[PDB]
């Protein structure tokens, strides 16, 4: 296995599990997915948007797509990292038991 | 001379042996030349203040033929 | 003036900006590696 | 002004790179999901069109 | 010319001095050569794709 991180908040309390090519190849199709990229187009016009006023207008335009390409995936939703930590587990328990 | 000196412990005296005395203060304030280099603190345009930047980054640029601000 | 104390002349820093962004990021690209097309 | 733009007129692909990033993360979450709908019903082999 | 040009800001102006004046358009549109390359994308035949 290998692991990968972000700070995507989408992933706050996931863990995703995907299968890949242990090596990677360009346009393989054993990647779990692939990205397909296009050069951006970056244009510059002074448009006159709004008929009334102009505007030198210099525009990206993304060209690109996502494709999956395994059908696999496990799921996991971790929690309570702090609940375990911060706090007792053993002997916070057998304090509870004073009769 | 008083003006070269000071915190004089004895104190010094001059005799002010004159007719026509001139003071021009025009550069005694030290405030003065501050205000002259820059009356407010001086700040880069934010446009020259960014350095943003992106690498392996493929771009096709499309300018108008006779455009003069190029990219 | 008795005190011309420094008001008017401050020693400016300016702080960079180097916002930066590479085509994806490891955990994009780790697992949607770029094919150009 | 016709001097043109400064380095500034870069951030507009670091715009498109953070979108991308961020592109990649929204398809892996909305394929998670077909997953979690295909594999919960019956789908044990494979085919094509699932 | 304004065949050259493109998008000119300022534009352009052309006066026509031709008694006549023919247009063959026929490998203009881009795509004629992508269907005279492959009319549909190129695959092969399932036995030599193994």
């Amino acid at each position: 296995y290998d692991i990968v991180s972000t700070n995507n908040q989408l992933f706050d309390g996931k863990l995703v599990v995907i299968p890949t090519r242990a090596v990677q190849q360009e346009n393989d199709i054993l990647s779990w997915g692939q990205f397909f990229y296009v050069s951006t187009v970056i244009a510059d016009l002074p448009i006159t948007r709004g008929g009334h006023q102009v505007t030198r207008e210099i525009a990206a335009i993304p060209f690109n797509l996502h494709v999956n390409n395994i059908p696999f995936a496990l799921e996991f939703k971790i929690t309570g990292f702090q609940k375990v930590m911060g706090e007792t587990q053993f002997n916070g328990k057998l304090a509870d038991l004073k009769p | 001379s008083i003006e070269d000196q000071g915190t004089t412990i004895h104190g010094d005296v001059e005799l002010v042996v004159e007719n026509e005395t001139s003071a021009d203060v025009s550069s005694v304030l030290a405030e003065v030349d501050q205000i002259e280099n820059n009356p407010v603190e001086e700040v880069l345009d934010a446009d020259d203040a960014v350095q943003p930047t992106a690498l392996d980054t493929e771009v096709t640029i499309v300018q108008a033929e006779d455009e003069l601000g190029l990219i | 003036n008795y005190n011309e104390k420094s008001q008017r002349d401050f020693r400016v820093v300016t702080i960079g900006y180097n916002l930066a962004a590479s085509r994806q990021d490891e955990f994009a690209e780790r697992i949607y590696p770029t094919t150009v097309i | 002004t016709d001097e043109g733009p400064g380095e500034v007129v870069k951030a507009l692909t670091v715009n498109t790179n953070i979108r991308n990033s961020n592109n990649a993360v929204k398809r892996m979450l909305n394929y998670l999901a077909q997953l979690r709908e295909v594999v919960h019903n019956g789908y044990n082999r494979p085919k094509f069109g699932i």
